[PDB]
DNA sequence: GCGATGCGGAAGAGAGTCCCCCACCCCCTTTTATAGCCCCCCTTC
DNA sequence: GAAGGGGGGCTATAAAAGGGGGTGGGGGCTCTCTTCCGCATCGC
């Protein structure tokens, strides 16, 4: 009874499921993502791309484009290199 | 390379130790070396060669690894040891190796022989180095490559047996299957309702009778055309229990679907579609615990 | 007895007191023969 | 008052028998034919 | 409420489009000899 054949398996079909009920992300204007992005920062002096990502709920590549023009990286020794939401 | 002899095959004479002519028995060249190792495996081991480069490690390098610390010279001012094991394998020896690794757990887990484990291992080398698959992820290819190597074989599993033991999908199974033979310009036979039987059966529990009985009638049920473009094991599994149910040992849809991969509900689409001709099916020499005329029709 | 003098001979045979404590005495001399090859051994090559 | 040093005793070696970033590719989607397979809901009694 | 039935989705096939996300690949046991330390001794 063990290993039985099956065709998924249900760890990976409720996965699978999940992954198209939420769909991708979509990529939002640029003043919006702007507008969230700094009420962001107010929460919190310094954030984490990965988790910065969450909040905005934007694509990678979108949110680094904005981020970019705008947001700079410092580097920290302690643990890594994050990204600076302030402007200056 | 006897002189008097161009083109004359020397014999080594290995208690002698020396290479003669077979023409003359005039002896060329110096004592032949015993290549071999001079020791003797039979305290510690005295050997001064390291263990054999694995075979299938495209530019597979060899490395020693340092061993734990004994004194205090050892450690370093703090506790922790100053020589530190350092990760220096390729990247594509480190996933060539976890991807052996992977085929490895997924034999032991339906128990397959190693000499198909060896047989899929050198399948995945060949696609890993031809890199046409490069895009999909080697776990698929592995379980795609084990799936190549039992149907190369001769004893096939299905997609979902596949499956079962691999944390991929039957579909990313069966699309890496296709790529690998494309990939590798090779092709597998078509698998026969005979290639499951023994491993259906057995896994059933059912004696050599009813085993016989179920690959007579889907070998009998193929050739006379009654389950056209039937997969192979949904009818292997509809004369599995076509055969059960006219043995004293008797196992339902479900059971046989279980073990064979089948919806019970194709089981019973198969079984229907030989179940006309139920006689003509089964083996002359069968002794009917429930006679054929009374196998349920369903 | 009790410390392991056997008052029979071979022919008579040892009471099983004796057998053990003879076989106690005749496990020296066969460790005595394996140390003496050895450390007999060293003191040669040395000498050479 | 102000330094300076050889020897015994103890100790100690040394030999013998991970987390992140950066390409690159796949799937998301749409259309259609084909058919076996299988999930899901419905219905039967 | 178990079981069969019906309907529908999944599977593969090509192809285009554009972008997000997944995947893989770099990178910040005994004996003997030698060495070091504490002590008491003189010397200046
Ligand atoms: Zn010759």
């Amino acid at each position: 009874t063990n290993y039985k054949p099956v065709a998924n398996h249900q760890y990976n079909i409720e996965y699978e499921r999940k992954k198209k009920e939420d769909g991708k992300r979509a990529r939002a204007d640029k003043q919006h993502v702007l507008d969230m992005l700094f009420s962001a920062f107010e929460k919190h002096q310094y954030y984490n791309l990965k988790d910065l990502v969450d909040i905005t709920k934007q694509p990678v590549v979108y949110l680094k484009e904005i981020l970019k023009e705008i947001g700079v990286q410092n580097v920290k020794g302690i643990h890594k290199n994050t990204w600076e939401l302030k402007p200056e | 390379t006897c002189p008097n002899h161009p083109d004359a095959i020397l014999v080594e004479d290995y208690r002698a130790g020396d290479m003669i002519c077979p023409e003359c028995g005039l002896v060329v060249g110096d004592r032949v070396i015993d290549v071999g190792s001079e020791w003797r495996t039979f305290t510690k081991d005295p050997s001064r060669v390291g263990d054999s480069q694995n075979p299938l490690l495209s530019d597979g390098d060899l490395s020693t690894m340092i061993g734990k610390g004994t004194g205090a010279a050892s450690f370093d001012e703090f506790g922790n040891s100053k020589y530190q094991n350092r990760r220096t394998m390729s990247s594509s020896d480190r996933a060539m190796m976890n991807a052996f690794k992977e085929i490895t757990t997924m034999a032991d887990r339906i128990n397959l022989p190693r000499n198909i484990v060896d047989r899929t291992n050198n399948l995945f080398k060949q696609v890993y180095e031809q890199k046409s698959l490069k895009g999909r992820a080697n776990d698929a290819i592995a379980s795609a490559c084990l799936y190549i190597a039992c149907r190369q074989e001769g004893v096939p599993r299905t997609f979902k047996e596949i499956c079962a033991v691999s944390r991929i999908s039957k579909k990313e199974i069966g699309r890496c299957f296709k790529l690998i033979l494309k990939a590798l310009e090779t092709s597998v036979d078509l698998i026969t309702t005979g290639d499951f039987m023994s491993r259906f059966c057995s896994n059933l529990c059912l004696p050599k009778q009813v085993q016989m009985a179920a690959t007579h009638i889907a070998r009998k049920a193929v050739e006379l055309d009654l389950v056209p473009g039937r997969s192979p094991i949904s009818v292997a599994a509809a004369a599995i229990y076509m055969a059960s149910q006219a043995s004293a040992e008797k196992r339902t849809q479900k059971e046989i679907g279980d073990i064979a991969g089948v919806a019970d509900v194709t089981i019973r689409q198969s079984y229907r579609l030989i179940y006309p001709r139920a006689p003509d099916l089964f083996p002359t020499d069968f002794k009917f615990d429930t006679p054929v005329d009374k196998l349920p029709q369903l | 007895e009790s410390r392991g003098f056997v008052e029979n001979s071979y022919l008579a045979g040892l009471t099983p007191t004796e057998f053990f404590f003879h076989a106690m005495g005749g496990r020296e001399g066969l460790i005595d023969t394996a140390v003496k090859t050895a450390e007999t051994g060293y003191i040669q090559r040395r000498l050479i």
